[PDB]
């Protein structure tokens, strides 16, 4: 089978891990354990396809910055992740964007934008600005749960997608 | 569950996504021999001058229609002069269920030849794999 | 076994062959902090709508040097949700002997962040993972 | 750790697998059943390096001499064994020298001549001999017991040295 790396980023809390373990393990973790960064090998079948896909889950918080460079080099698709109910994170995105369009030296990096915690009510990030975002990079936007395992799916099939496709 | 014409076509389908002197051959009503592989994946104990030390290996076997799980698993622990108790040890299938790949244990009454046939010759649509309990 | 000015000097030789974020840091009296990385490899027992799926991660952890296996064991079982008997598990490192790459288990009063801190950053040289007997 | 794809030829009978079992389980396998294609991996350490060993165990059997083609595109060095009781075996080590070269289309691939069972009496290829084919072709010779274990890490060692100088 063909192998995939993934790359998961994002501000710190947003549901990273939650959407990582949800694929891996088919459960939603309630704790909220701040990563240092994981690893993670799952085979897949993707539109008929069997896959490997290595999939990084990295640091939101700050400390572990000088990461980044390392694992934006060795990714080949990114889920670029927010969650809908802060705004901060969602203020945070452009700054991964940027990071590794640096990093990787193309402006066409396999990526996907991610809006999580789309199960919950109080809601202060509007789909529309988040469509208008994943839009300007020519991107796709898919809104997540990693509590109720909504979207979850598309969004890592939808980034392996991006990449074979790129 | 099948049709021998049935068995012949896929022979030959087969065959043609595999190498000649791999592929599978029709014989007595219906019956048929062929390869499969087997991926050993087992941590054996050892002594030094507690520790255990891998066994990380993929046998390729020729065998029949008629051949049993129960068969295969035996004559793999034999070839890797594997000691423990056979009953330890299982088959298993690597297969897709629900976007999902599994690894489903394999009836000791089972033909793996027959499984292998039916998925075609791609390893990645099913994969054998040998398991310590 | 050691000076705690040799674990001083220990730290620091470990921390310019390592990014400044996952270095090692001197406390009270040649106890220290740091990271390892425990690579689980489980098969995890599943229902379909028998079977089983991988649990195949590498996890990074920041402990102490009084950081016992017991703790590093139970706490990945309860981090990824693994019911099963804690007793049922084993914490390995993987190193070399003769020539040869073994898992050696570890004590459960053993202490990974000094294993780790001797072997230097190198996961080629010594690597943990954890395993269900 | 480093990957290294190791291929081990040679007429059949002649010990090749005897000789990667050793390396792999440490014991002496006294039964011959002949090889159609198997693989291994085995971790280990070489002056210093820890390696990971991809090693493909060939059939000397002709009726699956199709399959030649297929392991040299993807192997990075060979053994090729012979028995020093067995004349023909080493008659037939020039045949796979000269495929691999022409299936990889170089005259330096990284090989270790092998001659394996010296812990036999009943020689019949002379040493000298199988130094003078090695010495031709540019490569190390080693004489191997599958049986004692005489030679066995020299023989891989070697050829992964040869591969890394390379
Ligand atoms: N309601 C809801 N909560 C979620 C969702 N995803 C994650 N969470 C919750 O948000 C908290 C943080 O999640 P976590 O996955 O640890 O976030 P992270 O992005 O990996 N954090 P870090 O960057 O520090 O590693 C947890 O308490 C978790 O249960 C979601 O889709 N819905
Ligand atoms: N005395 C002795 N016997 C050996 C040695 N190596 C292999 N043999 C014996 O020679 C026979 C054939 O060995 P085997 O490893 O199966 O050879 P092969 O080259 O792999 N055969 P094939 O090409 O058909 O797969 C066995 O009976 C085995 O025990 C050796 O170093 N010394
Ligand atoms: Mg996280
Ligand atoms: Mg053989």
């Amino acid at each position: 089978m063909t192998e995939y790396k993934l790359v998961v980023v994002g501000a710190g809390g947003v549901g990273k891990s939650a959407l990582t373990i949800q694929l891996i393990q088919n459960h939603f973790v309630e704790k909220y354990d701040p990563t240092i960064e994981d690893s993670y090998r799952k085979q897949v079948v993707i539109d008929g396809e069997t896959c490997l896909l290595d999939i990084l889950d990295t640091a939101g918080q700050e400390e572990y910055s000088a990461m980044r460079d390392q694992y934006m080099r060795t990714g080949e698709g990114f889920l670029c992740v927010f969650a809908i109910n802060n705004t901060k994170s969602f203020e945070d995105i452009h700054q991964y964007r940027e990071q590794i369009k640096r990093v990787k030296d193309s402006d066409d990096v396999p990526m996907v934008l991610v809006g999580n915690k789309c199960d919950l009510a109080a809601r202060t990030v509007e789909s529309r600005q988040a469509q208008d975002l994943a839009r300007s990079y020519g991107i796709p936007y898919i809104e997540t749960s990693a509590k109720t395992r909504q979207g979850v799916e598309d969004a890592f099939y939808t980034l392996v997608r991006e990449i074979r496709q790129h | 569950p099948p049709t021998i014409q049935e068995i012949k076509q896929k022979i030959d389908s087969y065959n043609s996504r595999e190498k000649h002197c791999l592929g599978m051959k029709l014989s007595e009503d219906g019956t048929y021999t062929g390869f499969i592989k087997v991926h050993l994946k087992l941590r054996r104990p050892v002594t030094v001058p507690s520790f255990y030390l891998p066994l990380d290996a993929i046998k390729q076997m020729h065998i029949s229609s008629t051949t049993t799980v129960s068969e295969v698993i035996q004559g793999l622990l034999d070839k890797f002069m594997v000691v423990d108790n056979p009953q330890k040890f299982a088959l298993f299938k690597r297969i897709h269920k629900d976007g999902q790949v599994l690894f489903q244990k394999l009836s000791i009454a089972d033909y793996p030849l027959y499984l292998r046939l039916l998925a075609g010759p791609d390893t990645d649509v099913l994969s054998f794999v040998l398991k310590e309990n």
